[PDB]
């Protein structure tokens, strides 16, 4: 999972 | 104190305020009113209840939940009178007599006094589309703080609420046809749930006032206070897809299934599913540790390059769940950027998801 | 194996019978069976093929073949297949690869002897569950008190249960001759039986042996083990010729209990009745000394009385009974009390005295 910022 | 009022009249208020002496309910008579006030020390919930009947001046705090129940539990239509007599709260109607232990009023706390810096008034389905719009979006126990909670945002003639746990978003503006001043504020996830319930579906307004470390909101005879969150709120319009080149349209509630039966054989713990665009269709993949596989493949509408990204199935589940309409309208740019979602017939609302490597 | 159904021909089939997390899956004879087990109990359902099919057998996950089947649109066509060590599930322009476990590796109950046979309709065992269950103990260390006794006796059924504090019966007539017998089924057991009951038109045909239980509806046969055990005698618990009976509306009853359990003792729930001409007068109070009071009007011409009871108790039983009224047999402060439908004698609930 990727952060969103 | 003495007060008589119907079943009816009390329920609602009851339920409101009730959602040591914090078990408690501050009970008022004055000036021909009784006040329900119920307290965390994080926020505050008042009702009022005109009296119509004879009454009598006075103050005490009763257990919360017993006194709600003795109400409720009463036959449809009752009336319910209710004494102070001793250290005891009588509560009488019919028959049935029940006799409550007190707290002193004194003891009951008062939240700080503040003033209000912004005010504008909104329909109440103005701020239950505001709210659900966005509050599943809001982090649960992040440990950073204003992410437990929703921001409150008023630009131009617009409200917006934006809520985000750092790895999806949702965000939502609604005109209230009001100079407003350019302003924020994070309610913590709590204040959020409450406010929330107070919304009846009737046609009053509710009146919002903001503070420094604080936000009111009125509506009828109830009104409900709340401190706020501190620290740097995130800004929607870094995360929203600078530019998109792969637009996709596709059935709100298709979509949905097919992703709820990939999600089947989707890791337990990371959820992760496969998105193949091409044109026209959408291909959905799982798979498990147990290389158990899933394939779905769906009629879309979409124009742009072939592209491949990996999303938490259950946070697509979530905002697709949250867009009760016809048709989705998906917004991408590459397979490690953000996707933007919104309802095709509308843009009050858009939600964006970061992907899975 | 393949088949090829109709997605509605498999859900309920499917609910019935959820490598115990496996279901077993046979084709035979134009028949597609199921079967789900822990061990304990067992229940096997039965479809039949009218789309093209070839026999086999396997295993599959039972939740994640359920999920997905529920998951497909309303009269989806589900075609299945074994491919390797892989079940296939594909229906429209969805498909599914599941892991299997071998059919040869699925345990059995083992192989028993019935000795007594009935058959009743599905509502009269409905009934003689329903209105019984809810006194069952749960994990009780006294082992049989953890289900429900299932007796015959001339021409009824009888289900009883108990859990050392409280006691439920209800009796049936079946319109057949049957040996005195009596049964223990696990509790788990009686739930499942319960539930493969929609109380629709196919009659239920019950097998009892020596150490099991099998009943038998339409497309569905369930198995269980009994509890090896002995029950308490219900005989021994009934109130001798209660000659105090007050009757009242059963929702009044049950809402001047209510009301007053909000005041009574969280722990031991005690509340006190006094019984005079016409009238009943419900006390309840806690540690913290508040107090509750309810008076009703009741019809009642008995020497006047006190008692005392656990109102969870008699909320249960209230609940339990839903009808219009309610028939309380009474005897004095030190004895227990039996609780009826006023209008009907089958099925009774002992509930013991409290000195508060
Ligand atoms: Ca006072
Ligand atoms: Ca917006
Ligand atoms: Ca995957
Ligand atoms: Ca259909
Ligand atoms: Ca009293
Ligand atoms: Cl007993």
């Amino acid at each position: 999972q990727l952060a969103l910022f | 104190m003495k007060f008589t009022v119907e079943r009816e009249h009390l329920l609602k208020p009851l339920q409101q305020v009730s959602g040591p002496i914090l078990g408690n309910l501050l009970l008022q008579v004055a000036d021909g009113t009784l006040s329900l006030t119920g307290t965390d020390l994080e926020m505050e919930m008042v009702a009022r209840v005109a009296l119509v009947q004879p009454h009598e001046p006075g103050a005490t705090t009763v257990p919360a939940r017993k006194f709600f129940d003795i109400c409720r539990g009463l036959p449809e239509g009752a009336e319910i009178a209710v004494q102070l007599e001793g250290e005891r709260m009588l509560v009488r109607s019919g028959r049935s007599r029940f006799s409550l232990s007190t707290l002193p009023a004194a003891d009951f706390p008062n939240l700080d006094d503040w003033q209000s810096e912004v005010e504008f008034t909104l329909p109440q389905a103005t701020m239950k589309r505001l709210i659900e719009a966005t509050q599943f979006s809001m982090a649960h126990q992040d440990v950073r703080y204003y992410l437990n909670g929703m921001l409150f945002e008023t630009e131009g003639e617009e409200l917006r609420t934006v809520a985000t746990d750092g790895h999806r978003l949702a965000v939502c503006s609604m005109p209230i046809g009001q100079s407003l001043p350019s302003h924020s504020v994070i309610v913590p996830r709590k204040g959020v749930i409450e406010l929330m319930r107070m919304l009846d579906g009737g046609d009053n307004p509710l009146r919002v006032q903001i503070g420094s470390n604080n936000i009111r909101a009125h509506v009828g005879d109830f009104i409900f206070t709340s401190k706020l969150v501190d620290g740097r709120f995130p800004d929607y319009r870094r995360v929203l897809p600078k530019n998109p080149d792969k637009h996709l349209e596709a059935g709100c509630d298709l979509l949905k299934q097919a992703f709820a039966r990939a999600a089947i054989l989707s890791n337990e713990k990371f959820r992760g599913v496969r998105l193949y665009v091409s044109e026209n269709q959408l291909k959905i993949t799982a798979n498990n540790p147990e290389q158990e596989e899933a394939e779905e493949i769906l009629d879309v509408t979409y124009s742009g390059a072939e592209m491949e990204i990996g999303f938490n199935v259950s946070y697509v589940l979530d905002v697709l769940n949250a867009l009760k309409c016809e048709n989705v309208r998906m917004m991408l740019t590459d397979s490690v950027s953000s996707v933007q979602i919104e309802d095709a017939a509308s843009q009050s609302a858009a939600y964006v998801v970061m992907p899975m490597r």
